[PDB]
Formats: C-alpha cells, structure tokens, sequence
C-alpha cells in the first residue's frame, strides 16, 4: 500500500555501491559478452539486500582484524573480525563478509594499527590481491602486501582503508582490474555461495543502464571504470522505504527540474537493476541537476522510448 | 602460502646474456600460467613474457626475439633466457602467476632479481 | 503537515558525518570547557544543510584539483577544484568547500593522479596540516607533505583520499587532533565566515549526546576520538524528507525492538543536535539492535527523564 | 610559505654539549610559539622543549636541567642548548611552530639536524 518512489538526488549527489567514491556519470553498453553478477550494490525495490550488500558506502572494500607476519616477506595475514570487532561468523548465508570486494583486481590502500596499551599508532602502504590463491575472506583470511617486515604487532586492532587500484603490466594497458569477474571468496578451487544472481536485459533492444565512477589509480595503467547496478543511496532508500512492488517493472523518467523536460525513460526491475532502449556503447549527456522520477508500475510488454 | 623466488640476475655488458630462474610453490604448478615482469627505478612495472600451462609463449613488443621463456614442471621452475641485452633492459625482474590472454599477475611479489646492462659507451 | 521521523537504523548501521568511517557508539559528557561548533554533520530537522555539510559520506575530508611544487620540495600545493572537477568558487556563502575538514590536526592519506593522455597513474603518501598557516581551502589552496619530489605532473587530475590522523609529540599523548578547534579556513590571521553556530545544553542536568567514532591513527599518539552531532544518515534523511518542525524540540525515544522497552529519551533540536539528561562522561551501553524513534514535538522547557 | 631550517648537529662525545639552531621564516615570528622535537630510527617522534611568544619555557621530563630553549626575534631563530648528552639523546632534531600549552606542532617539517652521541 505504501507508494514506491526513488530519491530526488542527482547522479553527482550519489555514491558508487561497489567502491567508496561518488558517482560521475551514466553509461550504457552491450553486456552479452560477459557475466554481470556484482555482489555489492544489490537490493530489491522493496528493500531486500542481496549478495554482500550492506548500507553504508564507507565500509565497502575495508577490512579489520588482527595480523600475523608471513616469514620471509613484507606481507601479513589478516584474521578478519566483524566491522564492530566481534568475532567473524563464517556460517552466515552470504558469499563473504558484507562489503567484501566483488571483483578480481589489486586494491591499494593503507593498513593502520593501534597498540591498545599506550595508544601508539602506525600505518603502511598495503595492497590486497583479490585474484590471489590465498584471498579467502569467506573463510576469514586475507593477505596484505606491505612495505614492512617488522612494524605491525600481533593481537592488536588493524584496519585496511582502500584508496584505488593498480596494474603491473600485460599485453595491453587496462587489462586489470576485471570488474565483472567475481573473486573466489574462499580461495583457489572453491565454490562461491549465496550469490545475488547474474543480470541481463531480457527485452528486445534493451541494454543495462550502469551508474559509473572512475576508481583512483595508484600505479600502472589500470582499468579504472567501475559500474554499479544501483546507486548506494538507492539501496539505502529501498531498505528504509520497503514499498511493495506492484509489478515486476517500475517505469522511471529522468527529468530536468528547471524545465520539467523528460530526457529519457528507463525500467527499474523489481530485483534491482535498470535497463534502457539503446544499442551500442554510449556515455549519456545529462543536465547536472537532473534526477530520476518513478511514474508508473508497468507490465512485461512495455516498450521504452528510444534513449 | 604462494612463494616466488627469482635468481640469476647480474651485471653484464651490452650484448651479453643472462638466464633468470623462478621457483614457484604453493600452487598446482602444472595448471598455472606464468609471466615475467620488470621494473626500473622511477618507471612503471611492465610485463615481459608469458607462458601457458601448455608451454605456448608470447612476448612484449620490446623483446624482439631476444628472450625465451620456458618452464620445467618437474622442478616447478620458470626460466627467462635473456640474449642480446641492452642498457634499456636494466631493471629488477620478477616472475608471477598470470592470467592469460593478457597476463596480468595474480600474487604478491617475490624479491625479484637485478639485471644491469652496462653500455660499452 | 508531512510527519517528521528519524531513520530506523542502528548506531552501527550509520556513519560519522565528520570523517568517512562508521559510527561506533553513543557518548555523552560535559562540554563547557570547549566550543562545540563543527561544520560537517550540520542540518536542520526540516532538511536545511548548514556549515560545510554535504550529502556524500565518502567526500568528507577529500580534496581534488591540480598540483604544483617548488623544485626539490616534497610539499605540493593543490589548487582546489569542485567535486565534479568544475572550477571552485570562493564567493559562495559557505565557510569553505563542502566536506572540508572542520578540525585542527594532521590528516594522513594518499594523493593519487592520472595522466589523461595515456592513463598512467601514481599514488603517494600525503599529509595535510589543517593547523598550518598556509591551509586555506576557502581561498582554494591546501598543501600536502608527500614522499616524492618528482613523480607528480602538472595540470593533471589529483585526488586526496583521507585515511587517519597523526601526532608528533607534546606535553602529553593525545594532544592533537583538537576535534573542537576550527581551522582558519582562509589561512593565517583571517576570520571564518558563514559558520553553523556553536551548540550547548540549555537546562540543568543536560548534556550534549554525541555520535562517536574512532579515527584510524597513522603515527604517534593521536587523540582518535571523533564526535558528530548527527549521523550522516540523519543529514541525508532530513534533506530528503524536509518534514516541517512543529516546535523547536523533537522528543526521541531509544528503543529495543525485541522487547519494546525504552532505554532512554533525548531531545533532537530543530537546528540539528541532541541533548540528554545526564551528568558525567560515559559511553552508553545499548542493545546493538536498538534504534531511535520520534514520539512527539515538545515545548522548549520540556524536562527529559534522567538516564 | 612557512620554512623551517635546522642546523648544528654532529657527532659528540657522551657528556658533551652542543647548540642547535632553527631559522623559521614566512610567518610573524614574534607572535609564534615554537617547539623542539626529536625522532630516532624506528621510534615515535617526541617533543623535548617549548617556548611561548613571551619567552616562557617548558621541558620534557627526560631533558629537564640539561637542555635550554631560547629565541632571538630579530634573527627569527630558535635555539636548543644541549648539555650532559647521552647516547639515548641520539636522534634527528626538528623545530616547528607550536600551539601552547601542549606544544603540538603546526607545519610540515624541515629537514632536521642529526645528533649522534657516542658511547665511547
């Protein structure tokens, strides 16, 4: 009975749901040549979180726990804690801790630590290799490559803050990260579990509409494109509103609030993704004050006006 | 768990040869693809050569037939035979598990091995 | 007419509005020894943003622009741009760019840059000294102390991602940051403008209620406590709802949803801060599923039930 | 811009003495307070002495009676006189603009000056 809606926020006022950075732009392109199955930024229109999705954008791609030095290296194993420092529970029916990275790549940031007895602190450059055989956040373990073999203490609270991505070469620039390749959450040769499903346009002439950011790059020639299916603020809003879906497809209009002019229309599917009627790769040109407006629940045969 | 250990670097004169070795453990060596990479001070790290589990090879544009990557599954070792060396090849060289077809690396790095090519200038 | 409310979110589900980290706990103590005048996390209950407050949790204490330096120096000057890379405008009627740090201290993080022509990237440890004479974000300029004197390029997009704070000594540990000391936003020997006002309890037995986090520490013995007046999610919610205030004081009850039991009550003032009836310095012990619930508009002389 | 430049360090015999200088330019020197700080490899940086614009002084307990901080406003220079030196005083020494009464420092650091006290 509660009416459905989407927030009155512009694209630039919103946040990527797959990495803690603002949205920049809207992009559409074909996606039949890869699997689109991100686990962050997944939520139904009536407020059910999916995959590894949680509510605040600052927790995405962060890790916390205690660390142990890996002998012969400058690397450390982190034994993951919950976000609130309670024990991690590996038995919950999720793919990995909520907010775990959902792509294969090298995420560079800073590993910080506080010694509880005197409040002394330290911080070091650190990279997590989410395509590594030993990356196993579902089992409670990840490793960080750092610039020290001696400075981090055992049994002291340690945090990783993500900054950006790196690339170390290949046959071409921009060969990594691979934003549509899921990690193996329990390490090499394991089954991922409890995934949010892959998404694809089912209606002829339609493509996914992506909410796009550019991840900072920290070294090399990385592919910094990062597309999410829902802004983080839409996840937060649907969770809060929990308005029942009256059909499987919500018709949205993208509107200029100064003129009331509709720039394009699109479909917001109840399971939490957007499609437009377009063929090809296209960067949308929008007024910066434009926003999305829910206009009607529609049936399964609605043809959108060309984007 | 994964370990990568390079050896065989050294100082050579322009036009000389080196043979690099890389001992890899912690994986199923025979099903992995491997790559060689290099980085000089102040420059970006770059890929040099790759080899599939089938022992097919592929090289960066600057190799130009002078280097040969190979593998010995029996010994869990990858090799880079380096001929006709030039000063532009000076760098720390590293081996890693790699993902074909583009050969991005997968693991935290080993210590690498220094290659220094002097110019007879 | 539209009824006022606050979000059904627990403390741990929410985010500090003064640094991009989650909330950890509720804290109350006396504040007559200092001036409580933060500029981030400021919003009225009917949705008017104040101070330097903006909506994105991840943009707080970030900077973007182009950089320059004197040859040989590891210190770089950033000419600030807006969040969307448009020109910054120092004539808007705000104290400083939205999201600028609102305390004196040393914020460490990473300065990243991309070269537009080839997509090459680089990242360097960097610290901003918000108590420095030359810290002048309102004028469009801040400086970063980095670990390079040669790797950054001119006229290339550069971003600072904050990680934590540092301390370099004094007569005691935890002598900096000073979270209740505003920076000089236009640099040394200048007066701040357009500030959100200072706040304080009004009546006998009242104290402010703070939403507290612990900032990461990156070196030394910093004071990592960080108190905000409103969760970032409350800023976002009041901006979206814009419900009219029927008095100057909204009575909230903090409830345990499993038992329906009220743990305590508090005043949410229309101008955007919270008070409780308690005398003393304490973290509040709460059930982790507890949440705030708006019950009534009350007159300005209302006596809170003591905690 | 503010600039800080220390000088005077070197290798000194235990029990010996030496004086460090710090030139601080780019500010209104006479209204600033200053501190001296030190850091040894692998240890946290620590404060050692402070002076107000009024030339009132305060010292870390572990240098009290041995070190003297002073200032010459016409020269925009702060000094640190270090007597009865010990090997535990080996460190890089730095000066900075500081905020009394706790003397947290305010600016990006200068290069500092090395003091090494021999144990022979």
């Amino acid at each position: 009975t509660k009416p459905f809606s989407v927030p009155v926020l512009t694209v630039e006022e919103m946040t990527n749901s797959r990495f803690p950075i603002p949205l920049e732009k809207l992009f559409t392109g074909p996606s039949s040549a890869f699997v689109v199955q991100p686990q962050n930024g997944r939520c139904t229109t009536d407020g059910v979180l999916l995959g590894t999705t949680q509510l605040s954008p600052v927790n995405i791609c962060t890790f916390r726990g205690d660390v142990t030095h890996i002998t012969g290296s400058r690397n450390y194993t982190m034994n993951l804690a919950s976000q609130n420092w309670n024990d991690y529970d590996p038995t919950e029916e999720i793919p990995a801790p909520l907010g775990t990275p959902d792509f294969v790549g090298k995420i560079q940031g800073v590993l910080t630590q506080t010694t509880r007895t005197d409040g002394s602190t330290r911080g070091h450059k650190a990279t997590v290799y989410t395509g590594s055989a030993d990356f196993a956040p579902k089992l409670g373990r990840v490793q960080f490559e750092t610039d020290t073999d001696r400075d981090f203490e055992a049994n002291q609270n340690t945090k990783f803050t993500p900054v950006g991505v790196i690339q170390d070469g290949g046959t071409t620039h921009r060969n990594e990260p691979q934003q549509w390749v899921l990690p193996s959450y329990s390490g090499r040769n394991t089954h991922n579990v409890h995934l949010a499903p892959a998404v694809a346009p089912t209606f002829p002439g339609e493509q996914l509409l992506f909410f796009r950011s550019t991840m900072p790059g920290c070294s090399g020639y990385p592919n910094m494109d990062l597309d999410c299916l829902l802004p983080q603020e839409w996840v937060q809003y649907f969770y809060q509103e929990a308005a029942p879906a009256q059909s499987d497809v919500a018709l949205l209009r993208f509107v200029n609030p100064d003129t009331g002019r509709v720039l394009f229309e699109c479909k917001l599917h109840k399971s939490g993704y957007v499609t437009v009627a377009h063929t090809g790769q296209h960067d949308l040109v929008i007024p910066p004050n434009g926003y999305f407006r829910f206009d009607s629940w529609v049936n399964q045969f609605y043809t959108l006006a060309p984007m | 768990q994964v370990q990568l250990q390079e050896s065989g670097g050294g100082l050579v004169q322009a036009g000389g040869s080196l043979r690099l070795s890389c001992a890899a453990s912690g994986t199923i060596f025979s099903i992995d693809a491997f790559g060689w990479y290099r980085q000089a001070p102040g420059k970006q790290r770059e890929w040099v050569a790759g080899i599939t589990s089938g022992s097919s090879t592929i090289y960066a544009d600057f190799v130009k037939g002078r280097f040969t990557i190979s593998r010995d599954n029996a010994k869990n070792t990858v090799f880079l035979q380096m001929n006709s060396l030039k000063p532009e090849d000076t760098a720390v060289y590293y081996c890693n598990r790699a993902k074909p077809p583009t050969y991005y690396s997968l693991e935290p790095w080993g210590k690498g091995t220094q290659v220094t090519v002097s110019s007879h200038h």
